[PDB]
């Protein structure tokens, strides 16, 4: 088994989505030198983790890991086939390719989740 | 940005005294070495001397000894080179150079990052 | 198929280049018999006996050792660690007096003519009402003439007062591991022809780095780590005569160093609980300290270096080594720290050769200094107390810091001279295969799935 | 659009549409600026965590709108349904309902506990 | 009515600049009545 | 005109202008400074 | 203990006094010796 931190950094995107746990489990892992600086680093790490968790939780993906949203996939973002995407490419190349088309997807996800939540709240009143 | 400005120089009859000054901006002259180098016409850049940051020790080349004197004033950020008993071999262009290093070595002064425009010194007849 | 939907993944293997503040990790040793090493190991967490090294595959990562950010952090770490063991011991403020010095000629040799001064002076005792007349032996390098049995004065205290090094502590280096905090990763390039910059096709993720000894030297790297295969020449830009040509050896060169003078120390009291440890009579003849290297091993190593140095400056040029020049002894000459006494050795018998395209021992005289300014700064010095007994040490030469001459414009006489200077290039020779990466685990991908309502 | 606290004067119906805007900037972000900055940041993260835990205990973390099975006692405030949601501001509502927000929390917690126990018993039954 | 100048404390030198400013702390939790029930 | 309690003669009556008043001033003495040494790396820049 | 006198070199009648020529004793870098440095002190910074 391909265990180890960042073990599957070279494996294709299809087989690199199985070991999503380890990269997330090893993400918190919590007058001479090592005074204020260590506390500053630890506080910054905690704040970064909390920010990422809140951003993930706003979009409706409450718990963790693989989550699905509506957010129709614009072709102009990447005119590419699914088979080529998920079979012979690693995550580093993908995140290098899609870098300027990121700040719009987040807004689309947030607005879609807000609309869906409002619709559910309105529907629940009828029954 | 480090800037060095040179003042003084000119024409002086053989035998006498001269005083050149180098003013440094963008740095404080207490923890960097300051060197004075000379270029004669038709020859590569030779080198005269330096004053280091280590306990204000000064070093001069073998050619000039007991005739030149380098001093530093840190409240004014100035470096003075006093030349005495000038000789016809001293007609050249003088520059004050630095490298932001807290040590001197009298063979790496010609090759330095920062350098002033320089002043001209003539002795004749 | 015809339609795709956005899907969010958390915990994805993707990183970016960043910087942080690594922390220390040293061997435990139970910290029992340590006599308060200056590089105190009680100030950082002990390490793990069993390390981990995960071999990443398929991934090529670019490195650049001349813009590394670990060197600055390590330098600040070492400076801060050093400026803590010197705090709780005596500051030599009452030592600025007009010494009265003479020469010493008690069966001395012609090589060490001068170089030692019998100096007598005044001092304050514990009660600030009486004065005591004392004397000591001062090296010539630490006294300057005043009012030009003439009067002398200490070199340092026209600019700043010194802080005598505490006498129990020792300066012997010990390995220190640098480990990365949670959320970051340390990459190491497991190559062998890697010259320092560019892509590396086989990287690995390490828990944290191997032991790095903070040995301070100049003009000859000592006690370091050697590279496999053949010698390696690394430089930021090897065409310009303003950057170093740092060289790493393949086989070490053993060097001995000794001081044979039988020294005796003597304590004086200069206040309420403050002592000043002065030298005080040398038993027997007086001889100069010196260092020894082999001849065949050195000349073979120089042959290898000149063989691997011809791949840049043509295959027909004449390669000539020359010694240094000028003053400022701390840059011109070898400046190791053997056994608590600070040496300065005249390296002019090694760099004297000319190479054309087509059990003897080299001895090096040395001098010893007392008042030094390490971790180069303005307004601070240190006085190293004398060490009693003969001093011997061995070491491994595993490096070099050359520097081109230049100025020939159109000629084939490329001349190299040794040169030290800044102490950052002493640590860039150990952290040349390491990088710190910050992990961002969010990702977005297209696939066929819709959140059912 | 509307920035931080951009709808502090709008009525409840219009103000209940920009909750994410106010939620997002609740976490973003020797000599002086030494220990005091660390103290402030630690207090901020502690307050955020406390609010999140209190929200999550009652049965929530779907966030923003999170319904409840607790009946609304008329003694707390019995005016109307339209008057609250068409011609009132959240600040005025906070001022009005001030002393009553320490018994609603207990009812919320106890109702959630009872509902969870009932769900577990139903799952165990079949 | 007679007026004479006078300073002294330096706090009043800074109260003349921060006279239109206040720091508030936002509390993001609220409770409201509506017609909806969490289905079981 | 701003004041905490403008009825008693124990509080300030801070006034804020509407148009500024320009004030010049000079010290005409030509001063020279000389430095002396009082210890190991200390100076007492003193008038002179 | 400063030893001070008045200064009357091209002074102005409006500025009578207000400047004192003061001599004193100070320690040099070496603890053995002393100096005789002098300075000019304003009247507001010296008391009798
Ligand atoms: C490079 O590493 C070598 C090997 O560790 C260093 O030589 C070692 O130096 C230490 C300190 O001078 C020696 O320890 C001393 O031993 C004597 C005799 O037992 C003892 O009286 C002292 O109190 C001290 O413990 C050690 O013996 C010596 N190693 C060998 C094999 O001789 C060398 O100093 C290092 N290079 C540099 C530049 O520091
Ligand atoms: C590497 O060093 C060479 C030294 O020659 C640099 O080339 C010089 O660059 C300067 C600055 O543009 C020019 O004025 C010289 O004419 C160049 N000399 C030659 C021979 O080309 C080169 O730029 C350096 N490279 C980097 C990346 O700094
Ligand atoms: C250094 O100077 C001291 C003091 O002048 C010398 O010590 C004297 O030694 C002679 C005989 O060796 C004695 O008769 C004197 O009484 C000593 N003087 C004092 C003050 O103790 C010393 O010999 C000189 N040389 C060395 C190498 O220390
Ligand atoms: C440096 O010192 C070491 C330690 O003495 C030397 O190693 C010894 O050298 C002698 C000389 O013949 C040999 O007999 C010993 O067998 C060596 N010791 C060991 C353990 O092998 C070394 O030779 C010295 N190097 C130089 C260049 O003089
Ligand atoms: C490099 O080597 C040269 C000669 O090999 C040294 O030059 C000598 O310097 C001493 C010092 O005054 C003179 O007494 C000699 O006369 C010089 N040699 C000759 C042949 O004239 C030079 O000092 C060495 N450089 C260093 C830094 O040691
Ligand atoms: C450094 O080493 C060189 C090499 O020996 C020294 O140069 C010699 O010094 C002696 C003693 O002064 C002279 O007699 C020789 O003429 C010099 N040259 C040669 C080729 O032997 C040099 O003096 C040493 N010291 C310094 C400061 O450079
Ligand atoms: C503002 O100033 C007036 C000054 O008159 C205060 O009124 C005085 O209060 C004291 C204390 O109670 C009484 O002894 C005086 O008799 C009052 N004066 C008058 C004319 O009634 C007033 O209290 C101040 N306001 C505040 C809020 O402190
Ligand atoms: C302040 O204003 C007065 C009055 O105009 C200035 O005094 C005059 O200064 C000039 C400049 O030397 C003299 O020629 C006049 O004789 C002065 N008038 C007198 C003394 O009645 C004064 O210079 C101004 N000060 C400033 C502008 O700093
Ligand atoms: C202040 O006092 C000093 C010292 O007493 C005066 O300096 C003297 O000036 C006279 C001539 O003006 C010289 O002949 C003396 O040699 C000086 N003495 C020293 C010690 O330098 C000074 O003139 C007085 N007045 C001022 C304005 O400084
Ligand atoms: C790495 O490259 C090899 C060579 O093509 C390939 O067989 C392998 O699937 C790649 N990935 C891993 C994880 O080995
Ligand atoms: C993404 O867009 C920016 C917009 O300027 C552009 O600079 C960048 O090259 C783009 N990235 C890629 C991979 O094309
Ligand atoms: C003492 O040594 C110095 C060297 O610094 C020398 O100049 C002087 O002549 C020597 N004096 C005697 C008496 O030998
Ligand atoms: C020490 O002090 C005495 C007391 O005056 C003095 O005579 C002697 O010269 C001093 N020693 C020196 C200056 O070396
Ligand atoms: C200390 O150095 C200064 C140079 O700034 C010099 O003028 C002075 O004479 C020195 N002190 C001595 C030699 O006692
Ligand atoms: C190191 O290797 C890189 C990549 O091959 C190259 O660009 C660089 O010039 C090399 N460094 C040298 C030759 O000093
Ligand atoms: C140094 O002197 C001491 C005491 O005189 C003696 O015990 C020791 O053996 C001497 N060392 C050498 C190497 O002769
Ligand atoms: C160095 O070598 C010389 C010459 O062989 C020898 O006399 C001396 O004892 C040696 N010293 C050391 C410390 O090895
Ligand atoms: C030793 O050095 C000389 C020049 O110093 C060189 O000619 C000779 O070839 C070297 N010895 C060997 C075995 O290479
Ligand atoms: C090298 O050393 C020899 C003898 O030690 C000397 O004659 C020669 O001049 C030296 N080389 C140079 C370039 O000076
Ligand atoms: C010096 O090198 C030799 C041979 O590689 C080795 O046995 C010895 O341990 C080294 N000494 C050190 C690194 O102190
Ligand atoms: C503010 O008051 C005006 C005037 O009654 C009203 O029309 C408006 O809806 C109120 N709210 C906002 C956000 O403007
Ligand atoms: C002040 O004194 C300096 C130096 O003596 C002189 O150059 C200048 O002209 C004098 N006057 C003014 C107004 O600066
Ligand atoms: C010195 O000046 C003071 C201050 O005005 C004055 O009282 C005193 O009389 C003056 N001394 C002389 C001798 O005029
Ligand atoms: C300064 O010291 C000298 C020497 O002790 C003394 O004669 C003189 O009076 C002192 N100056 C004073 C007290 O103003």
């Amino acid at each position: 088994v391909f265990l180890g931190f960042l073990g599957a950094a070279g494996s294709t995107m299809g087989a690199a989505s199985m070991t999503l746990t380890v990269q997330a489990r090893n993400l918190l892992s919590g007058l001479t030198v090592w005074g204020i600086k260590q506390l500053q680093a630890r506080v910054l790490a905690v704040e970064r983790y909390l920010r990422d968790q809140q951003l993930l939780g706003i979009w409706g993906c409450s718990g963790k890991l693989i989550c699905c949203t509506n957010v129709p996939w614009n072709s102009s973002w990447s005119n590419r086939n699914l088979s080529e995407i998920w079979d012979n490419m690693t995550w580093l190349q993908w995140d290098k390719e899609i870098s300027n088309y990121t700040q719009i997807i987040y807004g689309l996800l947030e607005e879609s989740q807000n609309q869906q939540e409002k619709n559910e709240q309105d529907l629940l009143a009828l029954d | 940005q480090v800037q060095l400005q040179e003042s003084g120089g000119g024409s002086v009859q053989p035998g006498g005294s001269l005083r050149l000054s180098c003013a440094v901006s963008g740095l404080d002259v207490e923890s960097v070495t300051i060197g004075w180098i000379r270029q004669a016409p038709g020859k590569e850049r030779e080198e005269v001397g330096c004053i280091s940051g280590n306990f204000d020790q000064t070093y001069y080349v073998d050619s000039v000894k007991g005739r030149f004197t380098i001093s530093r004033v840190n409240e004014e950020n100035t470096v003075y080179l006093q030349m005495d008993n000038l000789k016809p071999e001293d007609t050249a262009t003088y520059y004050c150079v630095t490298d932001r290093q807290f040590y001197c070595a009298l063979h790496r002064l010609p090759v330095s990052q920062y350098r002033g425009q320089g002043t001209q010194v003539t002795v004749s007849s | 198929a015809e339609n795709l939907w956005v899907t969010v993944y958390y915990g994805v293997p993707v990183w970016k280049d960043a910087e942080t503040t690594l922390f220390c990790a040293s061997d435990a040793k139970a910290y029992e018999t340590e006599k308060h090493n200056v590089w105190a190991t009680h100030a950082c967490v002990p390490t793990d006996p069993n390390p981990q090294e995960i071999h990443l595959e398929n991934v090529t990562e670019e490195f650049n050792m001349w813009k590394n950010n670990m060197v600055e952090q390590m330098h600040t770490d070492i400076i801060s660690l050093w400026d803590q063991s010197l705090k709780p011991c005596v500051k030599l403020t009452p030592l600025c007096v007009t010494l009265q010095c003479t020469n010493v000629t008690n069966n001395i040799t012609d090589d060490m003519r001068g170089e030692l001064k019998n100096c007598s002076f005044n001092m304050t005792t514990e009660l600030r009402d009486k004065k005591q007349k004392v004397y000591s032996l001062f090296y010539r390098l630490d006294v300057v003439q005043i009012n030009e049995n003439k009067e002398y004065r200490l070199i340092n205290c026209n600019t700043s007062a010194c802080t005598q090094a505490c006498p129990k502590v020792s300066f012997e280096p010990i390995p220190i591991h640098y480990c990365a905090p949670a959320g970051f990763a340390i990459l190491k390039c497991k190559d062998k022809k890697f010259n320092g910059t560019g892509p590396c096709p086989s990287v690995s993720t390490v828990q944290c780095t191997h032991g790095i000894k903070p040995v301070v030297s100049t003009q000859l790297l000592l006690n370091g780590s050697l590279a496999e295969e053949e010698v390696m020449i690394r430089s930021e830009n090897i065409t310009n005569n303003a950057k170093n040509i740092l060289v790493q050896f393949n086989t070490p060169v053993q060097i001995n160093c000794t001081r044979p003078n039988n020294n005796t120390r003597k304590s004086i009291r200069i206040g309420p609980g403050q002592a000043f440890y002065a030298t005080g009579d040398i038993i027997g003849d007086i001889r100069q300290a010196h260092c020894n290297v082999s001849k065949a091993t050195w000349n073979e190593t120089l042959g290898k270096v000149v063989k691997q140095l011809r791949k840049h400056f043509g295959n027909n040029t004449i390669i000539r080594f020359a010694n240094s020049s000028g003053g400022d002894l701390e840059v011109t000459t070898h400046s190791f720290n053997c056994g608590g006494e600070f040496f300065y050795c005249n390296t002019s018998g090694l760099f004297n050769s000319t190479w054309i395209s087509n059990n003897d021992s080299i001895t090096l005289p040395c001098r010893i200094k007392q008042i030094i300014n390490m971790w180069q700064r303005i307004g601070q010095c240190m006085y190293a107390p004398p060490i009693q007994g003969v001093i011997r040490c061995v070491s491994n030469i595993t490096g070099l810091i050359l520097t081109r001459d230049g100025g020939s414009t159109n000629s084939t006489t490329e001349t190299f001279r040794p040169g030290g200077g800044d102490m950052r290039d002493n640590w860039r020779s150990e952290l040349y295969k390491y990088k710190v990466v910050k992990i961002e685990p969010l990702g977005v991908a297209p696939t066929r799935c819709k959140r059912r309502v």
